[PDB]
């Protein structure tokens, strides 16, 4: 390559904490490599970010007498250069831990597409911030209320399982008075055994009604609660995105920065 | 009957209640609330007669009611002695069955459904071996611990029912020692209280170090000095009193049953530590044996069930293929059509929370149609597989409009244990409901989430299938295993000491991995290296992961405290959890147990199976002793609203309430009395927003005037003190507050008899809509720090009051004696002068006291400006400080106490919340025009320096559990970049010597003093 100053590199980035490097390493590809610093502070202690098998892994360099290297022997005049040489092989003079490339830096640089053009991006920010707080902040009333009429139907389908037996005790019972208590007729109880026997039956009339109007009536808020839901993700993941826009406008500038909004 | 499920809050005049019978018709009967079953009963039969087909009517007794209750299930009424509104009634009607089964095992069964908050025929009505499996099985350290508490009955049962609150430590510290006399301790006996009201006390000087053995002996020999002068041959003849007395704490049930030095008792250690006189007393020990119930325990009915097999499985080591795993489809999913594009199915192997193997996705189709067929292939072999392996996958959208820069966002996760509980690996068609994504979650999958299938049936299914091998495939005997082991075949001394001596979420980079494991031998003779050792080896490999089971067989244990971090959520194997269980079983003491019981509860979750040797070195140590118990299953209860966790911790309920005893009593009235107060928060909350404090206190003595409601709330333990009794209700001190939700202010009695010289009185705040468990996390950091200042000889004594979540977003605050917010120091008075807080403390107290309150003053507040600046806790107002009468102060709302603030207006906060008010400055300098200059202030900086010193030579405890409540489900606690903060602010990258010069540094910033 070319005798190139340490500062300025493509994948370097200074004074960057391990969270950061963990955010901005998330979903990537193997080979993808990343420069920084150690949260230790001692100089020229320069860890090494390489993702390989879906976790990170730190790499240590040393700078023992003014070289640079993994592990001894030190050859490596420049980090710069030892990065480009590790470009160029695919660790092989290491241990056969799959032997991958350095192949993906991650550039400040290839990305994109000074008070006055701050404010407008904060204003939009919390309007939608609220709303999407707001669809879950119903989207537990609303699953709560349904577990609670869940177990409704289930409650009725008990009592009607309960009536719907008792209602057949009295038929596997109805045969024994049928003549005995008929011959006498007119002011004998067999005008009130059938008025007894309509008294239950109008009972469970009216819990089979509303069973029926409970059955129509959960899947009203279901469906709204499946439409809220689908409201609720059609939101998320601009919440998501619209965090992200700080990431390109901290920089260039770092006062009352964050305090001015 | 209440609940307001389906009906109404009980309010009728007369309830009517309608009633069957078994002929075949039905009795319409209006009774009243307080009427019994029996009473319903009587008018049954009343008009029984009356009805037709009275020939066919049995006995009175001859048959027992059932109904329906609001649980969704069929109870039978077998209590007689049940009022008309606690029957919990869905529908008012009545039947009548005849009883079938025994009567003692469904009434104790009903106990325990209530116990827990739901019936247990939810547990008996699930197809999944593993549930029943665990259900037969926890019985047997039921029993055992069951047999264990009547080894030497009745001394067991007391230990059991009242175990010694003792400190952990026999040796006491310097900063209390120089408080006695010569070594010794004044001690106030009260003997023979009775109703001849012979009451006395007697001063006792003994010594520090002495028995409660000693301490009846020393009361006898100065009771029978009065009565008697004794010819020296009488007072000999007290050897037969020594086993007839047992100490009490005066006003408390706290009882001095084991022979331990009196020192290390906590209610001593905390009577000499505050300076109060420690206030005893004696009772036969006979009324204490006699008082006690009778404890009983008898095997259960879905017990002894007990009486598939070709070609006796196959090793998992003889398989030569690699991993497949087919993405059927998914019945729905739940996002818009023309918004959202396209969807895809993200899956992984994983193990705790690294990935064994890279991430595979399915081919990204439209949401009309979500079927893939897809056999995803890894790259991991099927020997390669861990005992402890995961398939963690989810349903994600993209949004690829928009140039580029796809959106991927979670829609739904879920976690399959790659091998069941019987050691068998998954096979076959399988059915998975996914879970929702939480609330504020950003990673694609969530590994972090317990496995399972969501009980909810209107939740996105995935269809699974499974490679089959032609026989079920075993995971390999550890014999097999020790077999494949042992076939692989300086300066380094102080690299190995500098990797233990770091915290357990430092950096650790490759070559580092590299020397642990190529000095894996070497490192038994450090055995706190282990967690950094498990760290180091890679699970996706065969040979080394016996090798590393080889070498955890043969690791010698360590400290509970570091053992306790490898229950946490990074390492899910069994044999490592297993060995940090035995460390704990043969380290971890029962009072450091109690200490750290809640994240011992947490970290169940991270548990793959039920069964396992936590859950029963946990329901053990519950079972015999009552203390540890009442935590337990109030830790459990309050997670039980969970959804996730509700099934294995309803089960784990079960099992104890089933064998804690005659302890179902008290539980039982505790959640009697909270419900009560749950009910009556949340009729005041819904209804009464908008109405001003006259309206809720009339509603409230309205409440509270009813006849049921004083009946369940007297006569019941605290919830926050199982030792304390919560007598009478006194209405007059309770209330409601300034409404910031509308907090419950309540005040008790104690129905000790001597209880005049202690409080009588006992005030806890009930809390409902607030999350407490982010205070009850806060308050056990508070009493850590506090104890290990005390331990060191830092005399920064603090007050971490109770403070339990008792359900969702519920719970219960304890109040404090005679303490004023700074809001209402300045309220009255008289705009307020900068002198006004040193002399309000002048004007409470004067004279020779001055110099105590102001040290105690300036104590508190170097204990509490190193806490909150460490913890990071929100910022402290002005509000949220109070200050007792004799000089301490200390915090009350514990909001957020990690920032949680750092996301939102900037980017760094890194702030310091509790900053040094000039007020505070006057007084912490006895009062002066000039503060920084005194040598005063010189000396609260130097307890503050060695508090912030002595907490960062601790932080790796408290590194550990944040990392064990990490799984809980806080909204500030949900990855370990939450636990960077705590991390940062004690620096631990930094050396020992610049770390003191940031929190200087900081400390400088807060204050703005150059210095």
């Amino acid at each position: 390559n070319n005798n190139m100053s340490l500062q300025d590199a493509e994948w370097y980035w200074g004074d960057i904490s391990r969270e950061e490097v963990n955010e901005k390493l998330r979903d990537t590809a193997d080979g993808t490599f990343l420069v920084r610093d150690a949260s230790t502070k001692m100089h020229g202690d320069y860890t090494l970010t390489l993702r390989k098998g879906g976790n990170n892994k730190l790499i240590k360099i040393f700078h023992r007498d003014g070289k640079y290297g993994f592990s001894d022997p030190l050859t490596f005049s420049s980090v710069v250069e030892l990065i480009n040489h590790y470009r160029n092989e695919s660790l092989a003079q290491y241990n056969p831990k799959l032997d991958v490339k350095l192949l993906y830096p991650v550039s400040k640089y290839q990305q994109d597409q000074v008070g006055k053009k701050l404010h407008e991006y904060n204003t939009q920010f919390q309007e939608k911030s609220r709303e999407y707080d707001r669809l879950y902040e119903e989207y537990t009333r609303t699953s709560q209320e349904i577990q609670m009429k869940r177990t409704a139907i289930e409650a009725f389908n008990e009592t009607i399982k309960i009536f719907e037996e008792q209602c057949q005790t009295q038929e596997r019972y109805s045969k024994e008075y049928i003549e005995k208590f008929k011959r006498e007729g007119n002011e004998k109880e067999i005008q009130r055994i059938m008025h007894n026997y309509d008294k239950l039956k109008s009972r469970i009339s009216e819990i089979i009604d509303s069973r029926r109007r409970l059955e129509e009536d959960l899947k009203k808020q279901a469906a709204e609660y499946r439409e809220i839901d689908k409201r609720m993700n059609s939101i998320k993941p601009d919440l998501i995105q619209l965090r992200k826009t700080r990431d390109q406008y901290l920089m260039w500038l770092t006062k009352k920065l964050n305090e001015w909004l | 009957s209440s609940g307001e499920l389906w009906g109404i809050h009980l309010m009728p005049p007369r309830i009517l209640v309608e009633c069957l019978l078994p002929n075949g018709m039905i009795v319409t009967l209006e009774c009243l609330r307080e009427a019994t079953l029996i009473t319903i009963k009587h008018e049954l039969f009343k008009e029984a007669r009356k009805y037709p087909l009275h020939q066919l009517l049995q006995d009175e007794s001859s048959y027992i009611f059932v109904s329906v209750t609001q649980e969704a299930e069929r109870e039978e009424f077998f209590d007689e002695t049940r009022r008309l509104c606690d029957l919990r009634l869905f529908q008012p009607f009545l039947k009548v069955i005849e009883p079938v089964g025994n009567r003692e095992e469904k009434i104790l069964n009903r106990e325990i459904g209530f116990a827990i908050g739901m019936p247990v025929c939810e547990f008996d009505m699930v197809k999944d071996p593993e549930v029943q499996d665990f259900r037969r099985n926890i019985l047997n350290v039921c029993k055992e611990a069951v047999d264990l508490r009547d080894l030497n009955s009745p001394h067991s049962r007391a230990m059991y029912v009242y175990p010694p609150n003792v400190e952990s430590s026999p040796e006491l510290p310097k900063h209390i020692y120089n408080k006695l006399d010569k070594g010794q301790i004044i001690v106030v006996i009260w003997v023979i209280v009775s109703p001849n009201n012979d009451k006395q006390k007697y001063t006792l000087k003994i010594n520090h170090d002495c028995v409660p053995e000693q301490v009846i002996a020393e009361a006898i020999r100065k009771k029978t000095r009065s009565m008697l002068l004794s010819s020296e041959q009488l007072k000999l003849c007290v050897l037969e009193y020594q086993g007839k007395y047992i100490l009490k704490v005066c006003g408390c049930d706290e009882y001095f049953l084991e022979k331990y030095p009196l020192s290390q008792y906590k209610y001593i250690r905390s009577c000499i530590m505050l300076g109060r006189m420690p206030n005893l007393m004696l009772m036969a020990k006979e009324s204490l044996y006699s008082q006690l119930p009778m404890d009983c325990f008898t095997m259960p009915s879905y017990s002894r069930r007990i009486s598939n097999g070709e070609t006796s499985t196959k090793s998992l080591w003889v398989i030569n293929s690699a991993l497949r795993i087919k993405i059927l489809c998914a019945t729905y999913v739940n996002v818009n059509i023309r918004d959202i594009d396209k969807i895809y199915v993200r899956t992984g192997i994983y193990h705790g929370g690294e990935p064994l193997c890279d991430n595979v996705n399915t081919q990204r189709v439209p949401c009309s149609n979500p079927r893939w067929n897809e056999w995803l292939n890894y790259d991991i072999y099927i020997p390669d597989l861990p005992r402890a392996a995961r398939l963690c996958l989810s349903i994600c959208s993209v949004k690829g409009r928009k140039g580029a820069k796809e959106e991927h966002c979670p829609l739904a996760w879920g976690n399959i244990n790659l091998f069941d509980y019987t050691d068998t690996l998954v096979s076959g068609k399988m059915a998975l409901n996914l879970w929702p994504v939480p609330h504020g979650l950003e990673d694609l999958l969530n590994p972090i989430g317990v496995t399972g299938s969501n009980p909810n049936k209107e939740t996105p299914c995935l269809e699974l299938e499974f490679d089959w091998f032609s026989s079920v495939v075993k995971f390999p005997d550890m014999s097999v295993i020790e077999e494949h082991a042992n076939w692989s075949v300086e300066n380094d001394k102080e690299q190995l000491k500098a990797i233990s001596t770091r915290d357990p979420l430092s950096e650790i980079t490759e070559q580092e991995k590299d020397f642990l494991w190529s000095h894996r031998h070497y490192c038994v003779t450090i055995p706190e290296i282990l967690p950094k050792l498990l760290l180091s080896v890679k699970w996706n490999s065969r040979d080394e992961v016996a090798q590393m089971y080889c070498l955890v067989k043969d690791w010698p244990p360590i400290k509970p405290e570091q053992a306790m971090e490898l229950l946490d959520c990074n390492y899910p194997d069994p044999m490592v959890r297993g060995f940090a269980v035995r460390c704990l079983e043969k380290y971890l003491t029962d009072d450091k147990l109690s200490q750290y019981l809640i994240q011992l509860v947490q970290v169940l979750k991270y548990e793959q199976y039920l069964d396992n040797l936590l859950v029963r070195f946990l329901l053990k140590k519950a079972l015999t002793n009552q203390r540890i118990g009442h935590f337990f299953f109030w830790h459990l209860k309050s997670e039980m609203h969970n959804k996730t966790v509700s099934q294995r911790f309803g089960l784990l309920l079960e099992s104890y309430c089933r064998a804690c005893g005659m302890y179902l009593k008290h539980l039982n009235r505790q959640v009697e009395a909270m419900e009560k107060l749950i009910n009556l928060t949340d009729i005041l909350k819904q209804e009464k927003k908008d109405e001003t404090q006259k309206v809720q206190m009339k509603f409230l003595v309205e409440q509270m005037r009813r006849p049921d409601f004083m009946d369940a709330l007297q006569g019941f333990l605290s919830p926050l003190n199982p030792a304390h009794q919560l007598g009478n209700l006194r209405l007059e001190e309770c209330r409601i507050m300034s409404s910031a939700k509308r907090p419950l202010w309540l005040n008790w009695e104690n129905p000790d008899i001597m209880s005049e010289l202690l409080f009588q009185n006992n005030e806890i705040i009930f809390k409902n809509g607030d999350d407490l468990r982010q205070d009850m996390l806060t308050l056990q950091i508070i009493r850590i720090m506090e104890n290990i200042w005390q331990n060191q000889g830092l005399d920064l004594r603090m007050l971490p009051y109770g403070c339990l979540s008792i359900g969702d977003c519920v719970g219960l605050i304890e109040v404090v004696r005679n303490s004023h917010t700074i809001m209402q120091i300045q309220c009255k008075g008289g705009q307020f002068n900068s002198h006004t807080l040193h002399q309000w403390l002048k004007d409470k107290n004067k004279g020779e006291i001055y110099d105590a309150a102001i040290d105690l003053f300036t104590r508190s507040c170097a204990g509490y400006c190193v806490a909150t600046f460490i913890l990071g806790i929100g910022d402290r107002h002005n509000s949220n400080i109070m200050v007792k009468d004799d000089g301490q102060l200390f915090h009350i709302d514990f909001g957020h106490f990690l920032d949680h603030k750092k996301k939102k207006f900037g980017y760094k906060r890194e702030r310091v919340p509790f900053v040094l008010t000039q007020d505070f400055l006057i007084v912490i300098s006895k009062g002066a025009q000039e503060c920084t200059k005194t040598r005063e202030f010189e000396r609260f900086q130097e307890m503050c320096y060695k508090a912030y010193l002595a907490i960062r030579q601790h932080a790796n405890l408290f590194i550990n559990l944040f990392s064990m409540m990490l799984g809980s489900g806080m909204p500030e606690l949900q990855s370990f970049d939450d636990i960077a903060y705590i991390r940062k602010t004690l620096a631990l990258d930094k050396t020992e010597q610049e770390a003191l010069e940031y929190f200087m540094k900081q400390m400088n910033d807060a204050h703005h003093g150059g210095w």
